[PDB]
């Protein structure tokens, strides 16, 4: 019929005639059955998408005009004109103070619109979760199908960055490098191609990324997610 | 088991296990603290 | 034994006899199986404790085991009045006996050879331990001279 | 109905002979329940279709290429290349994987709900017409060989199937006790009868007790403890 | 009615295991639960049973898939000994006295619970630790605890048959684990290797590394 | 006794026992021809006390328990 997660398939019960945007009929646990969970999973869900775009973006671009580092231990080699720490707190707090206004803004809307400095300034009321406003300068068209490309996006982006973080894990390079890695030797760069187990013998790909990193006199555990389970 | 634990509440099965709880209670008292003759703290 | 005598199964027909085939390992042993014989006892337990409690049970209630899902299997666990006669589309696959007294006949028929069968896997005991050697090779032994291969003429050599 | 697969054989009540290959067989009740009786049905005609091809592509194979067993015709050293690309078995493993969940996924769903995935995923103007469960047609039937007499074709592709199941098993089991060819044990046969048989040859597994495929371990089995 | 533990069969126990419980298939042989209340207090020791083994259980294979993976962490049946040496400043009695105390105030929690199934969720608790209910009718308390912190995903708030689909699955995986525990006991007891030591030395060799091979099953091969 | 044989292959075959008692070299063919004669190196009648031990001859026990099973089957 419509879109759907699985041709010929039908929705659930709780995603009968949605008004989330990129609804597809999904939800094969029913985690969101109940209403109010519905909506905290849409918002983290739309924070989710975002903040992925953000990280893929800024992976690839980072890339482009600087090939020769690597982003999983970016955070560790970069020479920081500031000191870490401050930074640390500088981002806890201003992060917090959003977070808080964004998540308050969730468990009730008209509550905080307003801007706490100046009367004037107030956000329009709006559906939970898009603000708009000061945050929607320009929209090329109707709201709703580019809120559809919006999650899309979204939902493409977290891919993007788990397919990140495990290209950056298995081949210890970055995931354009992977993928001009993947091109020149598409039958064998796969994981098929340097993983199998069988009822007799495990093969797993050698961990790059080293399990202990020095930084700043402390060292870090940042191994390789987990081994053991690795196919 | 109702009726099981009525048995078990009965007066000889209730003093046979009172005296095993006490008297191996007092075994092993004896066992980690032998030779007592007083109480001395 | 009747395999190993022809020559047909790569057996010594020494090693073919029955007690020596594992069931007894004072008796012989047969290290060839897949399988070490206490292993073989544990599936088999496990198969037996299946197939004879679910018999059991159709005998204690001769209209159960075709109520509870048996990977459809329990089609033909319906079984029929009589607990010695299932007889449903395994048990009688074929369909024999379709009038009463041909399946009476064949009951009878049934019955007598298993009697004999009885009668005959108590002499294979008896000649095992009377000889040592299979029932086979005994039989062979009465016919090439029965007057002195009977149980009097082989009463001094038993367990030797 | 009419002729059974035993001379006396009562049918089952629920193998009325209404569809393709009904022989009143079915001894362990396994078709008793409808929904499972599909279910097998689907499964018949899948391993029945498969068994076709396997079977179809040993003979080809062995009239063709006579001096490759088909029983290690899957090792990276026999694969015949094409081009300069190195071979290696995840790659291959990795194409049919993607491409057989796609197809048998969608199977998948036509087998739960009837009329379900008929529809191209792109335009959804032009779809397969299937008569019933497991017959799709349309592009799946070009030339146009059904629309008339359906039911006698059904029987031959089932009876074919069946014949191509019973064989690809005699080929595995030849395979594991002969260490030859299907047709070469045929020849064999013609040449030898009284030692080129199941007797001797049985009881001996040709198979080695591992294999090594560039690197990776793979313990094997022929069916059957006997060597 | 419902499939049993040994089909056909009707002289399971009298109606006090009807087909009303998660989990009931009339398997009560020696009459353990023929009283109500001790049917209740054996639902919920059942349950307890069921999460705790399900959570040793994944413990326990997590450790042992990771000590095959090279990793710095022990075996199950050596950890406590692993970590007094690796961490000589703690006190033996020190750590069984202080996991004695904080499982004590969450088991008397339980206990409470289980003596007035509406008594947790008020005073100090919220509203969300009153219970639901399930067992024996009552709606109320009971080894299933709603609200938004014990099950802060809501999969059981809204469509009936997924709760009870969901509790199926939760009983079935308990009893599962607790064979699994009892498994992962006896193959320490009889071969002296972990669980997944045990399961790969299986697969890698299917015979000849059965439980006779070990020599304590079988005390003589 | 540790180097002594089980009792499984003393009962197994009749060659060890008839190293011990050489009457069993013949079987059971005087038993049922009725010529248990043969029989009396370990079916006996001596009385008084094996002088090793200070009990009763096995073999004496044998022999009686054996008369006394007739007797009490009779
Ligand atoms: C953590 C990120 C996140 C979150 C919060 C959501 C939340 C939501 N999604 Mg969504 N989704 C995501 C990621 C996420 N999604 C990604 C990455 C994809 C691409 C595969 C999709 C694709 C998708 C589709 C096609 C649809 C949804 C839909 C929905 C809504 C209903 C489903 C539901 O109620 O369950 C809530 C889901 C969660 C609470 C997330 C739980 C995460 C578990 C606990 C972790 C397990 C991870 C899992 C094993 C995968 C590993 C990650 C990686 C290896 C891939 C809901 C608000 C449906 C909808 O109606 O749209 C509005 C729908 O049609 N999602
Ligand atoms: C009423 C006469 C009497 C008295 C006053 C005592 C007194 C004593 N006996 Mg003795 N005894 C007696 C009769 C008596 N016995 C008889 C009749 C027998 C023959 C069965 C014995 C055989 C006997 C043996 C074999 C031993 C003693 C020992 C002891 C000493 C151990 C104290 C102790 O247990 O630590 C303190 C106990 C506690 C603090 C527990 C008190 C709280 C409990 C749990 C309450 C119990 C509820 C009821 C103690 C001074 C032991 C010893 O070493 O002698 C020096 C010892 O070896 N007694
Ligand atoms: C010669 C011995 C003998 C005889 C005369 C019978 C006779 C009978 N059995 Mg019985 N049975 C036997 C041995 C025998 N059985 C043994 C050894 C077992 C243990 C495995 C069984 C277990 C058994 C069960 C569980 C049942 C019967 C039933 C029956 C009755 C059904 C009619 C029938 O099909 O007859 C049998 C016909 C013959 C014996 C002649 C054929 C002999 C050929 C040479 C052997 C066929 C084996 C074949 C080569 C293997 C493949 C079979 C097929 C796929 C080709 C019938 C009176 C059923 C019943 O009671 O119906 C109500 C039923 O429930 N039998
Ligand atoms: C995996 C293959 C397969 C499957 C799924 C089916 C499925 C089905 N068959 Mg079919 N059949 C097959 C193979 C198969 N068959 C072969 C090879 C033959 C030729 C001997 C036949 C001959 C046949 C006839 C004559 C009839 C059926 C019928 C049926 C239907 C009802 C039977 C039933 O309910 O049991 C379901 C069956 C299964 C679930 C398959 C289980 C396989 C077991 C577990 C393995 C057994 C191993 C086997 C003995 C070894 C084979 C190798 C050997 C040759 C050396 C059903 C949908 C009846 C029908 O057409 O209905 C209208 C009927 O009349 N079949
Ligand atoms: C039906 C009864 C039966 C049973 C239980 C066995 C059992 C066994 N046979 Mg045997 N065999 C049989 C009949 C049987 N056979 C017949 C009739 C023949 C003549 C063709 C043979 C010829 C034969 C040979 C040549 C060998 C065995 C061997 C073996 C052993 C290994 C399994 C194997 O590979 O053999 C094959 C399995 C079969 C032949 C089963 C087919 C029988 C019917 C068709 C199905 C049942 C095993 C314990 C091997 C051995 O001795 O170990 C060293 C061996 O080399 N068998
Ligand atoms: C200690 C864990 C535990 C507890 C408290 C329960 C409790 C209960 N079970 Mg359950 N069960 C368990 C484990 C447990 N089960 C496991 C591991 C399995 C999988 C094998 C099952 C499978 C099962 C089924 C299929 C069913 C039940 C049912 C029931 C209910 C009624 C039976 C009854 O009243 O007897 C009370 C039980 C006990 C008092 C515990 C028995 C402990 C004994 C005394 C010790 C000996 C057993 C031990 C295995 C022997 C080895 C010990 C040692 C040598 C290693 C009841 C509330 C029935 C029901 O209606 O569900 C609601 C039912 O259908 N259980
Ligand atoms: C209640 C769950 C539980 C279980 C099943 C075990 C089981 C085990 N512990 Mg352990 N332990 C526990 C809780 C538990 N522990 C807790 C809460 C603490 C305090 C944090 C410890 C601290 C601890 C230490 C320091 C040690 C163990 C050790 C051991 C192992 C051998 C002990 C032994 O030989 O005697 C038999 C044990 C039992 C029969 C357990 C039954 C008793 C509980 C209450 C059930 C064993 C497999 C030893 C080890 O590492 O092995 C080499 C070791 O020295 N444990
Ligand atoms: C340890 C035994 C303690 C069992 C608990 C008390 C049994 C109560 C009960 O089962 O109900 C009676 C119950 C009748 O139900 P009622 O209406 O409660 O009397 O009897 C039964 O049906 C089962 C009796 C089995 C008793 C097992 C005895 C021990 C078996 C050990 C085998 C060796
Ligand atoms: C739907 C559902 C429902 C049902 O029922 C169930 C299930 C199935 C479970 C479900 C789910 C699924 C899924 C898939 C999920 C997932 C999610 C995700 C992936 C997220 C992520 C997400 C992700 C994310 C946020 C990410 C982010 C990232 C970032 C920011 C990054 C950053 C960065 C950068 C820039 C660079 C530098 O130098 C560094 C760093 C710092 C590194
Ligand atoms: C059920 C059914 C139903 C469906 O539908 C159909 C069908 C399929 C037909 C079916 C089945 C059937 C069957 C299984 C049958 C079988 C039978 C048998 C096996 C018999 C034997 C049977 C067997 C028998 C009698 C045996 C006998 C034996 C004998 C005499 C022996 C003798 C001897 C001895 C003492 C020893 C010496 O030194 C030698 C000799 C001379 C050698
Ligand atoms: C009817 C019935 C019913 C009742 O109720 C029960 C009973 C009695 C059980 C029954 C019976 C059944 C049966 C007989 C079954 C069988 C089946 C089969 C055999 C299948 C196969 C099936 C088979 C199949 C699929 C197969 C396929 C094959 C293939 C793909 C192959 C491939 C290939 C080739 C080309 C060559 C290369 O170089 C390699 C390879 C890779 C090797």
């Amino acid at each position: 019929a419509r879109a759907n997660w699985l041709p010929g398939s039908d929705f659930p019960a709780h995603l009968e005639n949605c008004k989330l945007p990129g609804c597809y009929g999904f939800d094969p646990l029913g985690l969101g059955a109940n209403e109010e969970r519905l909506a905290w999973f849409a918002e983290s869900e739309r924070v989710h998408c975002r903040w992925a775009m953000l990280g893929v973006a800024g992976i690839l671009v980072q890339e482009i005009v600087k090939p020769d580092v690597f982003w999983y231990t970016s955070g560790a080699t970069v020479e920081l004109p500031f000191d870490i720490t401050g930074l640390l707190a500088f981002e806890l707090f201003v992060m917090h103070w959003v977070e808080s206004r964004r998540g308050y803004d969730i468990k009730k809307p008209g509550s905080m619109d307003q801007d706490p400095i100046f009367s004037n300034f107030k956000l329009p009321a709006h559906e939970p979760g898009y603000p708009g406003g000061i945050f929607a300068p320009f929209v090329p068209g109707s709201l709703e199908e580019l809120k559809v490309k919006e999650i899309k996006n979204g939902r493409l982006a977290m891919l993007a960055f788990i397919g990140f973080t495990m290209a950056a894990q298995v081949t210890g390079k970055n995931p354009l490098a992977a993928l001009r890695e993947h091109l020149d030797n598409p039958l064998g760069t796969t994981i098929f191609s340097k993983a199998v187990v069988v009822p007799g013998q495990a093969v797993v790909p050698p961990c790059a990324i080293p399990d202990t990193i020095e930084f700043q006199g402390i060292t870090i555990p940042a191994g390789c997610f987990l081994h053991s389970l690795w196919p | 088991m109702k009726d099981f634990t009525t048995y078990l509440s009965t007066a000889p099965v209730l003093t046979l296990l009172s005296v095993t709880v006490v008297a191996g209670l007092l075994i092993e008292i004896n066992r980690f603290f032998p030779d007592a003759l007083i109480a001395a703290f | 034994e009747i395999l190993a005598t022809a020559g047909l199964i790569p057996a010594t027909p020494e090693e073919a006899v029955w007690f020596r085939s594992g069931v007894i390992p004072p008796a012989g042993q047969y290290g060839k199986y897949w399988m070490d014989p206490y292993s073989l006892f544990w599936i088999e337990a496990i198969l037996m404790n299946f197939a004879e409690l679910k018999r059991w049970q159709d005998f204690k209630e001769p209209g159960s085991q075709s109520k509870q899902y048996f990977l459809g299997l329990e089609a033909v666990f319906g079984g029929s009045g009589n607990p010695a006669y299932p007889g449903g589309q395994w048990f009688n696959m074929l369909n024999l006996g379709k009038t009463p007294e041909e399946m009476k006949k064949l009951q009878t028929n049934e019955i007598r050879n298993g009697r004999l069968a009885m009668i005959a896997c108590l002499g294979c005991a008896a000649q095992g331990v009377m000889t040592q050697k299979g029932p086979f090779a005994n039989l062979l032994e009465h016919l090439a001279d029965p007057v002195s291969n009977n149980l009097l003429g082989n009463l001094a050599t038993i367990l030797k | 109905q009419r002729k059974l697969w035993f001379p006396g054989v009562a049918a089952p009540g629920y193998l009325d002979g209404s569809m393709a290959g009904d022989r009143g067989f079915d001894p362990m009740g396994l078709g008793a329940n409808p929904k499972m009786m599909t279910w097998y049905r689907q499964a018949e005609l899948q391993n029945g279709r498969w068994a076709m091809l396997g079977v179809a592509g040993i003979l080809g194979q062995e009239i063709i290429n006579p001096a490759q067993w088909w029983y290690t015709a899957g090792m990276p050293e026999n694969l015949p290349r094409f081009d300069s690309q190195p071979v290696n078995m995840g790659g291959i493993l990795a194409w049919e994987f993607i491409l057989m969940h796609f197809v048998e996924v969608r199977r998948w769903q036509d087998i739960r709900k009837k009329d379900s995935v008929n529809a191209d995923p792109f335009n959804p103007n032009l779809k397969v017409p299937n008569p019933e469960l497991g017959y799709p047609g349309g592009p799946f039937d070009p030339l146009g060989f059904s629309k008339g007499n359906f039911k006698e074709a059904q029987t031959k592709e089932i009876k074919n199937g069946r014949l191509a199941m019973v064989a690809f098993a005699a080929f595995t089991i030849q395979a594991q006790a002969t260490g030859k060819g299907p047709l070469q044990n045929l020849t064999d046969h013609l040449s030898a009868p009284f030692s080129n048989n199941w007797t001797t040859n049985i009881g001996h597994c040709m198979v080695p007790t591992s294999v090594d495929v560039q690197g990776l371990t793979i313990p094997l089995s022929c069916l059957w403890p006997g060597q | 009615v419902r499939e049993l533990w040994f089909p056909g069969n009707k002289e399971v126990v009298p109606d006090y295991l009807d087909g009303s419980l998660v989990g009931d298939h009339g398997f009560d042989p020696l009459g353990l639960g023929s009283s109500p209340e001790q049917l209740s207090w054996n639902v919920h020791a059942e349950i307890f049973h069921g999460r705790l083994a399900m959570t040793g259980v994944a413990g326990i294979l997590l450790t042992s898939l990771l000590h095959k993976g090279g990793a710095d962490v022990p075996e199950w049946f050596e950890a406590g000994r692993v970590y007094l040496d690796r961490n000589p400043n703690v006190d033996f009695g020190a750590l069984l006295f202080s996991t004695i105390v904080m499982s004590g105030f969450v088991e008397f929690k339980r206990l409470n619970d289980i003596r007035n199934p509406g008594s947790q969720g008020s005073g100090i608790l919220p509203e969300d630790f009153k219970g639901v209910g399930g067992p024996q009718g009552r709606t109320v308390g009971g080894p299933y605890v709603g609200g938004r912190y014990f099950d802060p995903m809501g999969l059981c708030r809204g469509s009936p048959e997924q709760t009870l689909k969901y509790k199926w699955n939760e009983i079935r995986n308990g009893r599962l684990a607790m064979m699994a525990f009892l498994g992962f006991a006896a193959q320490y007891a009889a071969t002296g290797k972990g669980p997944i030591d045990n399961l790969v030395d299986h697969v890698a060799d299917p015979f000849h590394t059965t439980f006779v091979h070990n020599g304590v099953s079988v005390p003589f091969i | 006794p540790k180097e002594i044989p089980l009792p499984h292959e003393f009962t197994l075959n009749p060659e060890l026992m008839a190293q011990l008692y050489p009457s069993f070299s013949k079987g059971l063919a005087p038993f049922f021809t009725l010529d248990w004669a043969q029989y009396s190196d370990f079916l006996t009648f001596q009385g008084g006390l094996n002088p090793v031990t200070g009990g009763l001859w096995l073999t004496d026990t044998v022999h009686h328990h054996l008369a006394i099973a007739v007797l009490f089957l009779i």
